Protein backbone atom coordinates (compact mmCIF):
# COMPACT_ATOMS: atom_id res chain seq x y z
CA UNK A 1 0.00 0.00 0.00
CA UNK A 2 1.49 3.24 -1.33
CA UNK A 3 3.16 5.37 1.34
CA UNK A 4 4.54 7.87 -1.23
CA UNK A 5 3.73 11.55 -1.88
CA UNK A 6 3.38 13.30 -5.30
CA UNK A 7 4.11 16.63 -3.53
CA UNK A 8 7.60 15.54 -2.26
CA UNK A 9 9.70 17.16 -4.95
CA UNK A 10 7.64 20.40 -4.80
CA UNK A 11 7.72 20.79 -1.02
CA UNK A 12 11.49 20.04 -0.73
CA UNK A 13 12.31 23.72 -0.54
CA UNK A 14 9.94 23.97 2.49
CA UNK A 15 11.84 21.19 4.25
CA UNK A 16 13.81 24.03 5.84
CA UNK A 17 15.82 21.88 8.32
CA UNK A 18 17.28 19.93 5.35
CA UNK A 19 17.84 22.65 2.68
CA UNK A 20 18.82 25.52 4.98
CA UNK A 21 20.39 23.47 7.84
CA UNK A 22 21.08 26.28 10.27
CA UNK A 23 19.34 28.94 12.33
CA UNK A 24 17.38 31.57 10.48
CA UNK A 25 16.65 34.33 12.98
CA UNK A 26 20.16 33.82 14.38
CA UNK A 27 22.44 31.60 12.27
CA UNK A 28 25.55 30.35 14.00
CA UNK A 29 25.57 26.74 12.88
CA UNK A 30 29.24 26.07 12.37
CA UNK A 31 32.49 26.56 14.24
CA UNK A 32 35.76 27.52 12.54
CA UNK A 33 39.32 27.80 13.77
CA UNK A 34 41.08 31.19 13.35
CA UNK A 35 44.70 31.49 14.55
CA UNK A 36 44.10 28.52 16.90
CA UNK A 37 40.80 29.68 18.39
CA UNK A 38 37.30 28.44 17.48
CA UNK A 39 34.50 30.93 16.65
CA UNK A 40 30.85 30.60 15.66
CA UNK A 41 29.67 31.81 12.25
CA UNK A 42 26.63 31.70 9.91
CA UNK A 43 26.24 28.51 7.85
CA UNK A 44 22.69 28.29 6.43
CA UNK A 45 22.54 27.16 2.81
CA UNK A 46 19.61 29.47 1.93
CA UNK A 47 19.46 33.27 1.61
CA UNK A 48 17.37 35.20 4.19
CA UNK A 49 15.20 37.74 2.37
CA UNK A 50 14.31 40.95 4.25
CA UNK A 51 16.81 40.32 7.03
CA UNK A 52 19.05 42.87 8.70
CA UNK A 53 20.44 43.93 12.09
CA UNK A 54 18.97 46.81 14.14
CA UNK A 55 21.37 48.73 16.33
CA UNK A 56 19.63 49.81 19.53
CA UNK A 57 21.75 52.55 21.20
CA UNK A 58 23.04 54.12 17.97
CA UNK A 59 21.75 56.07 14.96
CA UNK A 60 24.35 54.36 12.78
CA UNK A 61 22.94 51.62 10.57
CA UNK A 62 24.37 48.11 10.42
CA UNK A 63 25.61 48.36 6.79
CA UNK A 64 28.01 51.13 7.91
CA UNK A 65 31.67 50.04 8.22
CA UNK A 66 32.97 48.90 11.64
CA UNK A 67 34.45 51.45 14.08
CA UNK A 68 37.73 53.08 15.18
CA UNK A 69 38.95 55.24 12.28
CA UNK A 70 37.53 58.56 10.96
CA UNK A 71 34.74 57.65 8.52
CA UNK A 72 31.24 56.13 8.83
CA UNK A 73 29.58 57.55 11.99
CA UNK A 74 30.34 57.05 15.76
CA UNK A 75 30.51 53.45 17.14
CA UNK A 76 30.50 52.29 13.50
CA UNK A 77 28.25 49.65 11.99
CA UNK A 78 28.82 45.96 11.11
CA UNK A 79 30.44 46.17 7.67
CA UNK A 80 34.03 45.85 6.36
CA UNK A 81 36.18 49.01 6.52
CA UNK A 82 37.34 50.61 3.23
CA UNK A 83 40.09 48.80 1.42
CA UNK A 84 42.31 49.79 -1.51
CA UNK A 85 40.96 48.83 -3.87
CA UNK A 86 37.48 49.09 -2.23
CA UNK A 87 36.19 45.50 -1.92
CA UNK A 88 33.11 46.37 0.19
CA UNK A 89 30.65 47.55 -0.75
CA UNK A 90 30.85 46.16 -4.27
CA UNK A 91 28.17 46.37 -6.94
CA UNK A 92 27.00 43.45 -9.10
CA UNK A 93 28.88 44.73 -12.18
CA UNK A 94 32.00 45.64 -10.24
CA UNK A 95 31.88 42.11 -8.83
CA UNK A 96 31.36 40.49 -12.30
CA UNK A 97 34.27 42.54 -13.71
CA UNK A 98 36.52 41.50 -10.78
CA UNK A 99 35.97 37.78 -11.37
CA UNK A 100 35.83 38.09 -15.19
CA UNK A 101 38.75 35.61 -15.34
CA UNK A 102 36.66 32.95 -13.59
CA UNK A 103 33.92 31.17 -15.59
CA UNK A 104 31.89 29.72 -12.68
CA UNK A 105 32.12 32.77 -10.40
CA UNK A 106 31.51 35.65 -12.91
CA UNK A 107 28.21 34.06 -14.01
CA UNK A 108 26.76 33.33 -10.56
CA UNK A 109 23.47 34.95 -9.60
CA UNK A 110 23.78 38.23 -7.66
CA UNK A 111 23.32 36.46 -4.29
CA UNK A 112 25.72 33.51 -4.55
CA UNK A 113 28.17 35.96 -6.14
CA UNK A 114 27.92 38.20 -3.03
CA UNK A 115 28.37 35.19 -0.72
CA UNK A 116 31.41 33.92 -2.70
CA UNK A 117 32.95 37.38 -2.77
CA UNK A 118 32.49 37.83 1.04
CA UNK A 119 34.14 34.41 1.32
CA UNK A 120 37.40 35.78 -0.12
CA UNK A 121 38.16 38.00 2.91
CA UNK A 122 40.60 36.06 5.05
CA UNK A 123 40.15 36.37 8.83
CA UNK A 124 43.16 37.57 10.88
CA UNK A 125 45.99 36.55 8.45
CA UNK A 126 45.28 32.81 9.07
CA UNK A 127 45.65 31.91 5.39
CA UNK A 128 44.21 28.41 6.02
CA UNK A 129 41.21 29.41 8.16
CA UNK A 130 37.91 27.72 7.30
CA UNK A 131 36.24 30.81 8.69
CA UNK A 132 34.24 32.90 6.19
CA UNK A 133 32.33 36.10 6.83
CA UNK A 134 28.66 36.63 6.02
CA UNK A 135 27.27 39.30 3.71
CA UNK A 136 24.23 41.43 3.02
CA UNK A 137 23.19 42.16 -0.55
CA UNK A 138 21.00 45.18 -1.33
CA UNK A 139 18.79 44.62 -4.36
CA UNK A 140 17.90 48.35 -4.76
CA UNK A 141 21.62 49.13 -4.89
CA UNK A 142 23.00 46.05 -6.52
CA UNK A 143 25.58 46.34 -3.70
CA UNK A 144 27.20 43.51 -1.89
CA UNK A 145 28.12 44.33 1.69
CA UNK A 146 30.59 42.10 3.46
CA UNK A 147 30.04 41.78 7.20
CA UNK A 148 33.04 41.98 9.53
CA UNK A 149 30.77 41.41 12.56
CA UNK A 150 29.01 37.98 12.37
CA UNK A 151 27.17 38.37 15.67
CA UNK A 152 23.44 38.86 15.23
CA UNK A 153 22.14 39.58 18.70
CA UNK A 154 23.37 40.97 21.94
CA UNK A 155 20.56 42.48 24.01
CA UNK A 156 19.50 41.23 27.43
CA UNK A 157 17.29 43.73 29.30
CA UNK A 158 19.61 44.58 32.21
CA UNK A 159 22.46 46.11 30.15
CA UNK A 160 20.63 46.79 26.83
CA UNK A 161 17.19 48.30 27.73
CA UNK A 162 16.66 51.29 25.41
CA UNK A 163 18.19 54.74 25.74
CA UNK A 164 17.89 54.96 29.51
CA UNK A 165 20.15 53.52 32.26
CA UNK A 166 21.27 50.42 30.41
CA UNK A 167 24.32 50.59 32.63
CA UNK A 168 25.09 52.56 29.43
CA UNK A 169 26.38 51.21 26.07
CA UNK A 170 28.91 49.02 24.23
CA UNK A 171 26.65 47.41 21.53
CA UNK A 172 22.95 46.44 21.61
CA UNK A 173 21.38 44.88 18.50
CA UNK A 174 19.06 42.15 17.22
CA UNK A 175 18.19 40.70 13.81
CA UNK A 176 14.88 42.02 12.36
CA UNK A 177 12.83 42.19 9.22
CA UNK A 178 12.34 45.99 9.32
CA UNK A 179 10.54 47.72 6.41
CA UNK A 180 13.85 49.44 5.48
CA UNK A 181 15.36 45.98 5.14
CA UNK A 182 12.91 44.82 2.45
CA UNK A 183 15.55 44.86 -0.29
CA UNK A 184 18.19 43.11 1.82
CA UNK A 185 19.13 39.46 2.00
CA UNK A 186 21.33 37.85 4.73
CA UNK A 187 23.93 35.56 3.24
CA UNK A 188 26.15 32.99 4.95
CA UNK A 189 29.33 31.60 3.38
CA UNK A 190 27.26 28.50 2.49
CA UNK A 191 24.53 30.03 0.29
CA UNK A 192 24.14 27.39 -2.39
CA UNK A 193 24.52 28.31 -6.09
CA UNK A 194 21.10 26.86 -6.85
CA UNK A 195 19.14 28.40 -3.94
CA UNK A 196 16.87 29.72 -6.68
CA UNK A 197 15.27 26.25 -6.99
CA UNK A 198 15.86 24.61 -3.61
CA UNK A 199 15.19 27.52 -1.35
CA UNK A 200 12.04 29.64 -0.62
CA UNK A 201 11.67 33.31 -1.79
CA UNK A 202 8.24 34.44 -2.83
CA UNK A 203 5.09 33.82 -0.84
CA UNK A 204 2.39 31.55 -2.24
CA UNK A 205 -0.88 33.33 -3.06
CA UNK A 206 -4.07 31.25 -2.57
CA UNK A 207 -2.17 28.46 -0.80
CA UNK A 208 -2.17 26.98 2.66
CA UNK A 209 0.64 24.55 3.75
CA UNK A 210 -0.81 21.22 4.86
CA UNK A 211 0.25 17.66 5.67
CA UNK A 212 -0.15 14.79 3.20
CA UNK A 213 -2.00 12.06 5.06
CA UNK A 214 -3.59 9.12 3.35
CA UNK A 215 -3.58 10.63 -0.15
CA UNK A 216 -5.15 13.88 1.06
CA UNK A 217 -3.78 17.28 2.10
CA UNK A 218 -4.96 17.99 5.65
CA UNK A 219 -4.53 21.18 7.72
CA UNK A 220 -1.48 21.46 9.96
CA UNK A 221 -2.66 19.69 13.12
CA UNK A 222 -0.88 21.99 15.53
CA UNK A 223 -0.68 25.75 14.88
CA UNK A 224 -0.40 28.92 17.06
CA UNK A 225 -2.50 31.74 15.82
CA UNK A 226 -1.42 35.36 15.98
CA UNK A 227 -3.07 38.60 14.83
CA UNK A 228 -1.28 40.32 11.96
CA UNK A 229 -2.63 43.30 10.04
CA UNK A 230 -0.91 42.13 6.84
CA UNK A 231 1.40 39.50 5.31
CA UNK A 232 4.47 41.59 6.21
CA UNK A 233 3.46 41.28 9.90
CA UNK A 234 2.93 37.55 9.62
CA UNK A 235 6.37 36.96 8.05
CA UNK A 236 7.95 39.10 10.85
CA UNK A 237 6.43 36.82 13.46
CA UNK A 238 7.31 33.65 11.57
CA UNK A 239 10.89 34.96 11.37
CA UNK A 240 10.72 35.89 15.09
CA UNK A 241 9.79 32.31 16.03
CA UNK A 242 12.13 30.65 13.57
CA UNK A 243 15.17 28.44 13.97
CA UNK A 244 17.64 30.18 16.32
CA UNK A 245 21.32 29.50 17.08
CA UNK A 246 21.57 32.36 19.67
CA UNK A 247 22.89 31.15 22.99
CA UNK A 248 19.19 30.97 24.04
CA UNK A 249 20.38 31.16 27.60
CA UNK A 250 20.99 34.90 28.01
CA UNK A 251 24.14 36.35 29.60
CA UNK A 252 24.74 39.25 32.06
CA UNK A 253 27.99 41.29 32.12
CA UNK A 254 29.68 40.18 28.89
CA UNK A 255 32.41 37.58 29.51
CA UNK A 256 34.87 36.34 26.84
CA UNK A 257 33.42 32.80 26.62
CA UNK A 258 29.96 34.40 26.12
CA UNK A 259 31.14 37.10 23.67
CA UNK A 260 32.15 34.21 21.32
CA UNK A 261 28.94 32.27 22.09
CA UNK A 262 27.20 35.25 20.43
CA UNK A 263 29.37 35.18 17.27
CA UNK A 264 31.92 37.89 18.13
CA UNK A 265 35.55 37.28 17.07
CA UNK A 266 37.36 40.55 17.95
CA UNK A 267 37.63 43.53 20.27
CA UNK A 268 39.35 45.42 17.37
CA UNK A 269 43.10 45.37 18.21
CA UNK A 270 43.38 41.64 18.90
CA UNK A 271 41.08 38.57 18.82
CA UNK A 272 38.96 37.17 21.69
CA UNK A 273 41.47 34.61 23.01
CA UNK A 274 39.37 32.53 25.43
CA UNK A 275 41.80 30.24 27.31
CA UNK A 276 39.25 28.10 29.23
CA UNK A 277 37.28 26.27 26.47
CA UNK A 278 34.22 23.98 26.81
CA UNK A 279 35.53 20.36 27.10
CA UNK A 280 32.90 19.10 29.60
CA UNK A 281 29.21 18.83 28.71
CA UNK A 282 28.63 20.42 25.29
CA UNK A 283 29.77 18.34 22.26
CA UNK A 284 31.38 21.73 21.39
CA UNK A 285 27.76 22.55 20.38
CA UNK A 286 24.33 22.96 22.05
CA UNK A 287 23.02 26.15 20.43
CA UNK A 288 22.86 24.70 16.92
CA UNK A 289 19.22 24.41 15.87
CA UNK A 290 20.15 22.92 12.48
CA UNK A 291 16.92 24.56 11.21
CA UNK A 292 14.49 23.35 13.88
CA UNK A 293 11.94 26.12 14.76
CA UNK A 294 8.63 27.79 13.82
CA UNK A 295 9.79 28.44 10.27
CA UNK A 296 6.47 28.38 8.47
CA UNK A 297 3.34 30.47 8.44
CA UNK A 298 -0.17 30.30 6.96
CA UNK A 299 -1.48 33.80 6.66
CA UNK A 300 -5.22 34.20 6.49
CA UNK A 301 -5.93 37.54 4.81
CA UNK A 302 -9.65 37.45 5.74
CA UNK A 303 -9.31 36.86 9.47
CA UNK A 304 -5.91 38.71 9.58
CA UNK A 305 -4.56 35.72 11.44
CA UNK A 306 -0.98 34.40 11.13
CA UNK A 307 -1.07 30.58 11.71
CA UNK A 308 2.50 29.57 12.58
CA UNK A 309 3.97 26.03 12.85
CA UNK A 310 7.06 23.95 13.68
CA UNK A 311 6.78 20.76 11.54
CA UNK A 312 7.62 20.73 7.82
CA UNK A 313 4.58 21.02 5.50
CA UNK A 314 4.21 18.25 2.86
CA UNK A 315 1.52 19.47 0.44
CA UNK A 316 -0.49 22.65 -0.25
CA UNK A 317 -4.17 23.28 0.17
CA UNK A 318 -5.86 25.57 -2.31
CA UNK A 319 -7.49 28.35 -0.33
CA UNK A 320 -8.04 31.84 -1.77
CA UNK A 321 -8.03 33.50 1.66
CA UNK A 322 -4.42 32.35 2.38
CA UNK A 323 -0.79 33.19 1.71
CA UNK A 324 1.90 30.59 2.52
CA UNK A 325 5.09 32.19 3.97
CA UNK A 326 8.33 31.01 5.66
CA UNK A 327 10.97 32.65 7.86
CA UNK A 328 13.30 32.69 4.81
CA UNK A 329 10.83 34.25 2.37
CA UNK A 330 10.56 37.75 1.15
CA UNK A 331 8.27 39.53 3.62
CA UNK A 332 6.16 41.23 0.94
CA UNK A 333 6.67 39.42 -2.44
CA UNK A 334 3.94 36.99 -3.65
CA UNK A 335 3.72 34.69 -6.70
CA UNK B 1 43.16 37.28 -12.05
CA UNK B 2 43.55 33.65 -12.90
CA UNK B 3 46.05 30.97 -11.95
CA UNK B 4 47.89 29.38 -14.80
CA UNK B 5 48.92 25.95 -13.52
CA UNK B 6 51.26 23.58 -15.44
CA UNK B 7 51.67 20.71 -16.10
CA UNK B 8 48.01 19.58 -16.26
CA UNK B 9 49.03 15.90 -16.12
CA UNK B 10 52.16 14.10 -14.89
CA UNK B 11 52.75 10.36 -15.16
CA UNK B 12 55.92 9.73 -13.14
CA UNK B 13 58.15 7.06 -11.62
CA UNK B 14 58.96 6.29 -7.98
CA UNK B 15 62.08 8.30 -7.13
CA UNK B 16 61.74 10.90 -9.91
CA UNK B 17 61.01 14.62 -9.64
CA UNK B 18 58.11 16.99 -10.45
CA UNK B 19 57.87 20.79 -10.84
CA UNK B 20 54.42 22.37 -10.76
CA UNK B 21 54.32 25.97 -11.94
CA UNK B 22 51.74 28.63 -11.17
CA UNK B 23 51.56 32.14 -12.68
CA UNK B 24 49.22 34.88 -11.47
CA UNK B 25 47.92 36.27 -14.75
CA UNK B 26 45.87 39.49 -14.89
CA UNK B 27 46.62 40.47 -11.25
CA UNK B 28 46.21 44.07 -10.11
CA UNK B 29 46.98 42.81 -6.61
CA UNK B 30 50.37 41.95 -5.15
CA UNK B 31 51.04 38.33 -4.15
CA UNK B 32 51.29 38.11 -0.32
CA UNK B 33 51.04 34.38 0.39
CA UNK B 34 50.54 31.05 -1.38
CA UNK B 35 48.85 27.74 -0.74
CA UNK B 36 48.89 24.23 -2.14
CA UNK B 37 46.26 21.55 -1.80
CA UNK B 38 45.85 18.00 -3.01
CA UNK B 39 42.96 15.76 -3.87
CA UNK B 40 44.17 12.16 -3.86
CA UNK B 41 41.99 9.89 -6.03
CA UNK B 42 39.72 8.04 -3.62
CA UNK B 43 38.93 11.20 -1.69
CA UNK B 44 37.64 14.48 -3.19
CA UNK B 45 37.86 16.63 -0.04
CA UNK B 46 40.98 18.81 -0.30
CA UNK B 47 43.95 18.52 2.05
CA UNK B 48 46.29 21.43 2.67
CA UNK B 49 49.85 20.33 1.82
CA UNK B 50 52.73 20.79 4.33
CA UNK B 51 55.75 22.40 2.57
CA UNK B 52 58.85 20.67 3.95
CA UNK B 53 61.07 17.67 3.20
CA UNK B 54 60.45 16.49 -0.38
CA UNK B 55 58.06 19.41 -0.90
CA UNK B 56 60.04 22.54 -1.79
CA UNK B 57 58.32 25.78 -2.75
CA UNK B 58 59.69 28.83 -4.61
CA UNK B 59 57.77 32.16 -4.55
CA UNK B 60 58.79 35.16 -6.67
CA UNK B 61 56.49 38.01 -5.57
CA UNK B 62 58.09 40.32 -8.20
CA UNK B 63 56.84 38.23 -11.15
CA UNK B 64 53.79 36.88 -9.26
CA UNK B 65 54.67 33.23 -9.97
CA UNK B 66 55.37 30.32 -7.68
CA UNK B 67 56.20 26.63 -7.84
CA UNK B 68 56.23 23.27 -6.05
CA UNK B 69 58.99 20.72 -6.60
CA UNK B 70 58.41 17.22 -5.29
CA UNK B 71 61.61 15.14 -5.28
CA UNK B 72 62.13 11.36 -4.69
CA UNK B 73 58.52 10.58 -5.73
CA UNK B 74 56.29 8.08 -3.91
CA UNK B 75 52.95 6.44 -4.86
CA UNK B 76 51.40 8.32 -1.94
CA UNK B 77 52.05 11.52 -3.91
CA UNK B 78 49.45 10.54 -6.52
CA UNK B 79 46.57 13.02 -6.59
CA UNK B 80 45.46 16.35 -8.08
CA UNK B 81 47.50 19.33 -6.82
CA UNK B 82 46.20 22.85 -6.85
CA UNK B 83 48.09 26.06 -5.94
CA UNK B 84 46.36 29.24 -4.80
CA UNK B 85 47.44 32.84 -4.51
CA UNK B 86 46.60 35.06 -1.52
CA UNK B 87 46.69 38.86 -2.11
CA UNK B 88 47.63 41.70 0.16
CA UNK B 89 44.70 44.10 0.48
CA UNK B 90 45.64 47.55 1.90
CA UNK B 91 42.91 49.33 3.82
CA UNK B 92 42.31 53.03 3.03
CA UNK B 93 43.06 54.04 6.68
CA UNK B 94 45.51 51.97 8.76
CA UNK B 95 48.83 50.54 7.57
CA UNK B 96 48.04 46.87 7.99
CA UNK B 97 47.08 44.61 5.10
CA UNK B 98 44.12 42.28 4.82
CA UNK B 99 44.48 38.88 3.18
CA UNK B 100 42.34 38.12 0.14
CA UNK B 101 41.74 34.60 -1.22
CA UNK B 102 42.90 34.49 -4.84
CA UNK B 103 41.89 32.27 -7.74
CA UNK B 104 42.91 28.61 -7.82
CA UNK B 105 44.90 26.68 -10.45
CA UNK B 106 43.13 24.35 -12.90
CA UNK B 107 45.21 21.50 -11.43
CA UNK B 108 47.98 18.96 -11.88
CA UNK B 109 46.90 15.31 -12.04
CA UNK B 110 49.97 13.38 -10.84
CA UNK B 111 50.52 9.63 -11.05
CA UNK B 112 53.46 7.85 -9.40
CA UNK B 113 53.23 4.27 -10.58
CA UNK B 114 56.06 1.83 -9.85
CA UNK B 115 56.59 -1.01 -12.38
CA UNK B 116 53.17 -0.45 -14.04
Amino acid sequence: NYMGNPWTEYMAKYDIEEVHGSGIRVDLGEDAEVAGTQYRLPSGKCPVFGKGIIIENSNTTFLTPVATGNQYLKDGGFAFPPTEPLMSPMTLDEMRHFYKDNKYVKNLDELTLCSRHAGNMIPDNDKNSNYKYPAVYDDKDKKCHILYIAAQENNGPRYCNKDESKRNSMFCFRPAKDISFQNYTYLSKNVVDNWEKVCPRKNLQNAKFGLWVDGNCEDIPHVNEFPAIDLFECNKLVFELSASDQPKQYEQHLTDYEKIKEGFKNKNASMIKSAFLPTGAFKADRYKSHGKGYNWGNYNTETQKCEIFNVKPTCLINNSSYIATTALSHPIEVE
Amino acid sequence: AWVDQTPRTATKETGESLTINCVLRDASLELKDTGWYRTKLGSTNEQSISIGGRYVETVNKGSKSFSLRISDLRVEDSGTYKCQAFYSLPLRDYNYSLLFRGEKGAGTALTVKAAA
